[PDB]
């Protein structure tokens, strides 16, 4: 649930 | 500009050194220097009441400072209702193109700033809140997406400025899930529905430069 | 936690009661604070003690620069021969004179006494020397006369105040600091009683 | 030449200042550099600012003396900060005298004014260094395979800094001032805490 | 413009620093010469800033010299006896006269004394029993005459008293220190007072 948006912000 | 100060202000502040006076100094001139900048009429004339009614009272900014703290859940309640409104898009971003691609940007961001809006209401379950996260996760990606394929395809207008909103609004996306991480270890929720607000903020923006 | 709070509770109000002087200093110099307050956080309080730390080094030259305050200087010296604006300008010097000595009586409780009925009785005879004046200039343009007459009596008011704290406390400095002013406004007598003859 | 030039009433930027400046630029050449040169152009357009300054920061020395004295007593909160996590006895004995000195220093504003029962104040602090200071050769004479010249270093430090708060003790009858103890004892506070931390790598 | 020179620069403080406090403690016992060399330094001064510091520093420079004369001076202070003594026939005269040459004889022997801690304690108290018995002949030259002088006498007596207590004082200031030059200086100050006694009582 909190990865996503930890792989999320990864990206940028 | 800068603030000036009268004679009797002058007099005043330099009578006014016990400790109990200290919060006149730490927390509020802290906060004039920065109104200054912005608003300088209120900066000296809220100095300038301080300063007089400190001077002959002291320990009033400390009370009032006191009574404001303990006032702090009418500040949360503020603010959560602050988030919630911020999503009634005012139907000036809506792009007056008719275009498919402007019509999936609109959506998407939309979208978005839907999420962030319920914030306040999902926070109280852990549950819910994760699946939240995850939603204002897809939300961003996918709104992301539709920059970048509006972005070369399309526009380039006048304004090549579009790129700095882009980069803008990353920097507040990475600083909302910054705060996110210290709720979890802090349990002050105001400063999560106050970045919530300021990436909402920061959507409309990336809508704004479409236009004007 | 503020290792800060230094810069706003002694620098702001020190900039803030030196804007009348000079305020693009103060503002200049409130900026260089801040920004240096900003880069390295309890840097202010760092300077402010070593300040602190400087006191004798600081008495020393307050010392100095009020003996120095003293001798006659081409600027404030009334032209006029009559004998009752010549008493002025003596009676001024003699108040200056003492007042001028205040570092090297201070120290010894007694000598320090007589000097203290003597700056009393100084000023009580520049004041007599003032009144009899009044009555040189036409009576209807004594307008900034009577009123450096009245600014000379605050800071000889403000100086009593001070010594009769000095006793309290026994910082020499502020002593020192209001003999000067007091100096300065003898001096600002002259120049006024000058201007206006 | 520079001194006919330069106004009498300008000396203090030259006898104070600048000497503060210099101890600054050792630590940060940046800071010293810039608030030197607002002083210079200030001082050089408005002669005798830098001495009305100063005495307007004399004046506020009360502020000063309540802020160092405040400091002390908080650190009343902060005595168990730092406690090396390590089971070795030493290491638990080390903890030990790092914290009781750290109480027994935020005591001094209460037991400063009564001069008579400030010398029995002075005794425990004496002995609450040297126990500190025992157990800082009883844990370093065991751990030393790793880092000295950053470890030996510390502890010169810290016997730098509890004699200079002897003889800032020794001024204070001579002196009457508070402040300079209350300082010191901060720096001794902050010295025992670089140890706890440092006694940690 | 004319205000850089009515304007006091940075190289003339030593002026206001040094010489202005030696003037004013002169003032108090010379004032001709408290008055004339001040207006002198403030001539030359206004006309040379920087004058005063040139000078300074010549005699801060000859600063070994000095020191070295001040115990040589001190340990003269012996040869002045049949100088400055009263000639009266009188027995309480006479002792005065003793007395006086005493503690001169005894404060003249400081420089031998001042490097053996032992031998100088003694020293102290003998030159400390030389005062009071000195002090005593005065009180007794003053009880058994009603002498024609006025307080101009007890001035002098009170100046010695002030400056004996000085000279204790500086004693005591030597022990933490150990700047022997003080104790010479106060001496030689000490001896000059009692020469001042004399002086009044023969007019």
């Amino acid at each position: 649930a909190t990865r996503e948006l930890d792989e999320l912000m990864a990206s940028l | 500009g800068h603030m000036r100060m009268t004679m009797e202000e002058m007099k005043n502040e330099a009578e006014t050194t016990s400790m109990v006076s200290m919060p006149l100094y730490a927390v509020m001139y802290p906060v004039f220097n920065e109104l200054e900048r912005v608003n300088l009429s209120a900066a000296q004339t809220l100095r300038a009441a301080f300063i007089k009614a400190e001077k002959e009272n002291p320990g009033l900014t400390q009370d009032i400072i006191m009574k404001i703290l303990e006032k702090k859940s009418v500040e949360v309640n503020f603010t959560e209702s602050l988030l919630r409104m911020a999503a009634d898009d005012v139907e000036e971003y809506m792009i007056e193109r008719p275009e498919p691609e402007f019509q999936d940007l609109n959506e998407k961001a939309r979208a978005l700033k839907q999420i962030l809006s319920k914030i306040p209401d999902e926070i109280n379950d852990r549950v819910r809140f994760l699946q939240t996260i995850k939603d204002i996760a897809s939300a961003i990606k996918e709104l992301l997406d539709t920059v970048n394929n509006v972005f070369k395809k399309y526009q380039y207008q006048n304004r090549r400025a579009l790129e700095h909103q882009k980069k803008e609004f990353v920097k507040y996306s990475k600083s909302f899930s910054d705060t996110l991480k210290t709720y979890f270890k802090d349990g002050k929720a105001i400063n999560v529905f106050v970045s919530a607000n300021r990436l909402i903020h920061q959507t409309n923006l990336i809508l704004q430069t479409f236009k004007t």
